């Protein structure tokens, strides 16, 4: 029609955009439901720079995974607005989604009009959040509890071995983590990764770990006890700001205009050597200085005949860290200098690998920063695990933030679908065909778990679909022998808001979906 | 520039390599198309057409190759193909397997030539090992001809349909036999002509006793509709044909322009009384008609049809036996067509047909083919080629083998007694052959969805029994399944051209160590 | 794979290629969808060389509307047999295609095997034939009854008067045809056309008309009484096959030899002449020749001297048809010349129209071959008209040879569907889901009649999906309130055989369908 207005401009219609759209998800679906599910393959892709992959969690592949298919990327961008909220289950997210609009298209390939399912829909989700608000179980912060549930997500992405390993590290440091109150996962989460000597290895330190070392043979490599130094003013010579020219007249000046030129950081240097020097009279005692800025040889000399480790170059999060470590007082102006401004540590030494410099910080008595360093084989599974990593940690985060749980495994799913098909029409009538495959399309979570298992999807979800008695259970699917399962007995589970928001995100996501007509491509050359 | 100005070469474990995985990748394209679980492939020609079919034959007749060992393989299916019919649905899949193995002892280093010659020891070993478990059977018990029709067509689309092609199939091979050639008479798949016609359905198709014309009457006043038709079959034109030595008129006088012209009148009239002084009651001739002729025929009551095939001619000859004549004035009584049982000419719908039915004795006879459509009847016809195949064979030889991979275990594992007892360097190719014997059933597994190593080992092991050799696989339960009671029986040559051709790709390919192209001439 | 084999090779795979198909047929279906029904519309098709076409007969618009996809051209074959076998409800088998494969996705997507769902048809096909056996109303040959379905079929195809005008024309065809046991719809049948002055006038005649006229102008355009003489052999001057050419030397005898060649072809005539003076001694009756050949100029003379009329080169099958109206003894030797040889007609005549002429026959003493005569304002709709006078005349002879008779507007789906419904899984039980799906693919006429006809579809199939009682009558919908109606009272019907090879042909198209798994394409460059 506008093609009138426009010759090269592209038009769809009512019909036709419908079915493209649901098509590009039906096939987007296609692909991923590989993966989702412990028994679930990971997926490595390739960049055309060459860079290689070895993920599993959708949103990287919807990331990178080029497409051109506008609905899909769309659906990327909810996803990774997902993956900002909690990590994994976007997942199950696109799995829902084009789903739901596939069992969506049955009833309007019926010729139904979609504004009346989409009102479906509305009333679906307000019974299924409903159920959902209620049926989450409220359980403290059980160290085997959310132990559990680490394994529980950790076991999606990398062998249950190195995900056991890796259980043990977040937890504790969850547990080192809150004051009690409000986690914000950044500053005591430090995620350092080396290409060493294994990939089980990778270990939280219960200090610091730091990605450069010392410019000076001379600097200590080990120290017993460390007296920290947290700054960020360069030690590095500085002219000042305004247009200053000098001249001199004496070769003598000249020189005399030399040591003028160094003294200010002279000074520098000099009170906090007289610090230290007030500090560590004691021999024993060792004396570690952090910059975020760079450091002067000059003034690297300075400390080296001291024998002072110090550091440059910093970036501007890892002292909050250090302060979060050593309870260091960090400053810029080194004229009020006091030794209560100071940081301690029990343990400090350097490692040293490959070509870079690695420096280790040990033995805080309450260190309250901890690190995530990441032992590797190869540089794509450091990025790998990473992402299993951190995944993992905001599913316990919204874990520790929601004093509930649901139990995983979508037993959920079903038990939104009896009690959804438990709904009379109550509503509109018309309504109960849309709420009908709106609780159709939730039981997709084990069909592709029993499909991604191997086992017959048909079978098994009528199996499942036995609530048992007055105790009709949350039996979740067996990921191993396709049987119900209680989660919660064998400590299956998953975070409330989780199930809350993908509900919450896929329905309106599905709507406004089904609610287009044509898609537009009019715009400038 | 030396040698042949861009013609590559190569040389080496490269080249035996490529065939290698030339071969490897021939297999694979096929190996899902066997079985009563088999799958069905659709194909698209050059031509614009569409071909369905499961015979893996066709599916290779339509594939264009490059690499050469390929479409050496290609060939080796038509050829069995052409020879026995079915089994192509393993025949290369055996081959290149073996093949796959072959290779593992290349990088044994192991000079092929010597390899080889286990392959030819191998072989007649099978041959002979077939022949200790073949099954001898009767040949005029029809219900186990269509048993064996119906389990060498329990692979087909027309499983559906296995009754009435088995009767189908039965019937038209059965009435093949030209005893000319004393007790050793020969049936031959060229006379049993095949004829698709849409609409309908398959249950309406049928054996017909006798031939059919896709043609109409030339003129309406002859009967569409005779009891007991008398033929004869014109191999000449039934009109005036031109004077072949470039003959001239000069006429001098009026009369003779009009006087030749009531002469080739004349000639017709000629014909024909010598036509209607047998009492025939059908005209048949390849060629055209004079309608003058034709009218005296109308006058003689007597039916004419022009211009036909040769090939259905014969057959029409073969079918009331009598003898096509090219010479009407030397036409011979013994060439009358009696014993045709019914002339009729019917319509399908846009159609004009020609029945002639009810031969007292018809060795020839066409089957009326009524389906969906004719690239769905031309899947039927291939079902139906294949299966008036291995029939034929079958009458051929009255031995029979449990195939189903139970044979194949058989061999297998006489051979492993052949192996352990046959020391030397050769033993391990021996037993290679024997090991890769063991891929068809696999195939099955695969095709029909069980757990192929668990079935297959207790299969094997299932076959160290002595006591047992008919123990198979049935294709649907995939389970361990003694083959007397399932009945999927299998005619002996089928299985020994099987293993008799595929050795000789091996030994053809094992040879093979270099490349060159470019000809040019 | 086979992409080792080729590069410029193309090949699919088997979700691959299967989704591909039923795309390509529930694609193909959308299509065709606005086609069947009175209420329904026909299409207008344009030709690359401009021709035009405003068919609703899918069978045309399907072989006239380009296509690519193999499947489609697939089902163009088949269909092709169909409309060769009967002409409507072509629309129907492509339409019961695809979505008896939509539904078979709906398993298959659910991971069930297409095989099993085969032989789930494969028996479907079975009981429902059956009941399709049982149910068909055996009716004799009442003209009415012939009448009505007749008019059921046209509506689908022409105006309502239009049809009605039509439906009496045919049927008085048809009537005038059988000779109790073998009708041909070939040469009692003659379709002629002419493009004058209506569509609505079009009218059978009760003889045959000639698509030409007489070649001199003493031939007298009308014959009161006609006395017929039908022939084939040439009238026209030729020479002998064999080398003649002959010599002189008198320019005399020049004009001898003149003489002599007319001579053969001057006796010929006056055989014919004697025996019309013969015969027509009487001033009063009127002597008419034919000939699938020419006739020679001077043969003219001689007959219009004499007044005879003569037609050369008609089509071979016409003389078939002159012998079926007028009894006439089609002969080629004249020499064997009687007047029994004769036809007669009780008027023949010339109508001429524009620059064309056509040659009139009527009043045969018992004809049993007319014309068909199509009156036209306009070509498409005399080719638009054509076919749907090819669509009835076959129903018509479907509808004489088969003793009984079905209700159309898909009474005869529900029936099955209840039936098919009422089937335990006394089948495998995998099985009865294909069997479940089978059925339910069945209502898709109705659905898509209201589709056409306006009224929603899922309601309007709930209360016709109603069998009534013990009567749980064979209800069709009624097509312009879209309720429950009985087609047998409001007499709407439909051939057995039609409803049965359908079905059948259908059945063998769509197993096959959904047992191909990858579509390959790797053909000579």
């Amino acid at each position: 029609a506008v093609k009138t207005l426009n010759p090269k401009a592209e038009v769809a219609r009512a019909q036709a955009a419908l079915a493209v759209n649901i098509s590009a998800a039906r096939g987007l679906q296609d692909v991923l439901r590989t993966n989702l599910g412990p028994k679930g393959t990971m997926k490595m892709l390739v960049s055309g720079a060459g860079d290689i992959k070895l993920t599993k969690d959708g949103n990287v592949l919807l990331h990178e995974m080029q497409i051109q298919h506008p609905t899909a990327s769309l659906i990327a961008k909810v996803a990774t607005a997902q993956d900002d909220i909690t990590g994994d289950g976007t997942t199950s997210n696109v799995l829902i989604i084009g789903e739901l609009l596939k069992q969506a298209d049955l009833y309007i390939s019926e010729g139904l009009h979609p504004r009346i399912i989409t009102e479906g829909f509305e009333a679906a989700k307000e019974k299924a959040l409903q159920f959902l608000e209620e049926v989450k179980v409220s359980r403290e912060m059980d160290r085997e509890t959310l132990i559990d549930v680490a394994r529980t997500s950790l076991r999606t992405k990398v062998h249950a071995e190195l995900a056991d390993v890796l259980t043990e590290a977040v937890v504790d440091s969850i547990l080192a983590i809150k004051k009690q109150d409000e986690p914000i996962d950044l500053f005591m989460i430090e995620i350092m990764e080396m290409k060493h000597k294994s990939e089980t290895d990778t270990s939280l330190i219960r200090g610091l770990v730091l990605d450069h070392g010392a410019r000076h043979p001379d600097m200590k490599k080990r120290v017993e006890d460390a007296y920290i130094l947290t700054c960020n003013v360069s030690l590095e010579y500085e002219k000042t700001e305004v247009n200053s020219g000098f001249f001199y007249k004496s070769a003598e000046e000249r020189e005399k205009l030399v040591k003028a030129e160094r003294k200010f950081i002279e000074d520098r240097v000099k009170k906090i050597i007289e610090l230290k020097r007030k500090v560590c009279g004691d021999s024993d005692k060792g004396f570690v200085v952090i910059n975020q800025k760079g450091i002067d040889p000059f003034s690297l000399d300075a400390l080296s005949k001291e024998g002072i480790v110090a550091l440059r170059r910093a970036k501007r999060r890892n002292m909050e860290r250090l302060t979060l470590a050593c309870g260091g007082v960090a400053l810029n102006s080194f004229d009020d200098l006091s030794p209560d401004c100071l940081g301690h540590a029990g343990l400090v030494y350097e490692y040293t690998l490959g070509e870079e410099k690695f420096t280790f910080i040990e033995k805080c008595n309450n260190p309250r920063s901890v690190t995530l360093l990441i032992k590797g084989p190869n540089k794509h599974t450091l990025t790998q695990i990473k992402d299993a990593v951190r995944d993992g940690l905001r599913a316990v985060k919204n874990a520790i933030d929601d004093g509930c749980v649901v139990p995983g495994a979508g037993a959920v799913e079903v038990a939104m679908a009896e009690a959804l098909i438990k709904h009379k029409p109550s509503v509109k009538g018309r309504a109960q065909l849309g709420v009908q495959a709106f609780a159709d399309a939730l039981l997709i979570i084990p069909k592709v778990l029993a499909q991604n298992s191997g086992f017959d999807l048909q079978e098994t979800l009528v199996k499942i679909q036995a609530e048992h008695s007055e105790s009709g259970q949350l039996v979740g699917v067996d990921l191993n022998t396709g049987e119900p399962m209680v989660a919660a007995e064998v400590g299956v589970w998953d975070n409330y808001c989780v199930k809350k928001q993908l509900l919450h995100s896929c329905t309106v996501i599905a709507t406004n979906i089904l609610l287009v007509d044509e898609i537009m491509r009019a715009g400038m050359s | 520039l030396v040698l042949s100005q861009n013609t590559k070469r190569e040389s080496g474990r490269k080249v035996q390599s490529g065939n290698i995985n030339a071969a490897k990748t021939i297999a694979d394209i096929i190996r899902t198309c066997l079985g009563p679980k088999s799958m069905m492939k659709m194909l698209l020609d050059p031509m614009g057409g569409i071909v369905m079919t499961n015979d893996g034959n066709a599916i290779l007749r339509e594939i264009q190759v490059q690499h050469p060992a390929a479409k050496s393989m290609i060939e080796i299916s038509r050829t069995q193909d052409e020879e026995v019919g079915d089994g192509t649905t393993s025949v290369i899949i055996l081959a290149g397997e073996m093949l796959s193995v072959a290779e593992h002892f290349l990088e044994q280093q192991m000079h092929p030539t010597v390899v080889i010659s286990a392959y030819r020891k191998a072989l007649d070993d099978m041959i002979s090992t077939l022949k200790k478990i073949s099954i001898p059977v009767d040949i005029s018990d029809s219900d186990m001809m269509l048993n064996i029709i119906n389990s060498s067509i329990t692979t087909k689309a027309i499983s559906r349909w296995s009754s009435l092609a088995c009767n189908i199939a039965l019937d038209a091979v059965k009435m093949v036999q030209f005893e000319e050639n004393g007790r050793k008479e020969i049936d031959i798949k060229k006379y049993a002509r095949v004829e698709k016609i849409p609409g309908g359905i398959i249950e309406d198709s049928c054996v017909l006793r006798g031939v059919m014309i896709n043609k109409d009457v030339t003129h309406p006043r002859m009967r569409r509709y005779i009891k007991n038709p008398r033929i004869v079959l014109l191999d000449s034109s039934l009109e005036y044909k031109k004077g072949e030595s470039q003959t001239d008129i000069e006429i001098t006088r009026e009369e003779d322009f009009t006087r030749i012209l009531q002469m080739e009148e004349e000639y017709i009239q000629q014909l024909c009384e010598d036509i209607i002084q047998l009492k025939p009651d059908v005209v048949i001739t390849e060629k055209g008609i004079s309608d003058l002729a034709q009218h005296y025929l109308m006058r003689a009551n007597i039916t004419a049809i022009r211009r036909v095939r040769k090939t259905d001619n014969n057959r029409i000859a073969r079918a009331c036996g009598a003898r096509i004549v090219s010479r009407p004035e030397e036409l011979r009584e013994d060439d009358v067509g009696t014993g045709a049982g019914l002339l009729e000419i019917k319509k399908i719908g846009d159609e004009y047909f020609t029945f002639i039915t009810d031969c007292k004795d018809p060795k020839a006879c066409t089957i009326l083919l009524r389906g969906a459509s004719k690239e769905i009847l031309s899947e039927v016809e291939r079902n139906l080629q294949d299966a008036m195949q291995v029939c034929r064979n079958v009458l051929l030889d009255p031995q029979l083998v449990p195939g189903g991979g139970a044979s194949e275990m058989a061999v297998a594992h006489a051979l492993t007694e052949k192996s352990k007892a046959m020391t030397g360097v050769e033993q391990w190719p021996y037993r290679a052959v024997a090991q890769a014997l063991e891929v068809i059933p696999r195939t099955l597994i695969q095709n029909c969805g069980a757990s192929t190593i668990r079935l297959l080992t207790s299969l094997r092991a299932k076959h160290t029994q002595e006591n047992c050799e008919t123990w198979g696989v049935n294709g649907e339960t995939g389970t361990l399944v003694d083959m007397k009671e399932l009945g999927i029986w299998e005619p002996l040559a089928v299985k020994l051209q099987t293993y008799k051709t595929a050795v000789e790709t091996a030994v053809l390919l094992l040879r093979i160590d270099d490349i060159v192209s470019g000809h040019k001439k």
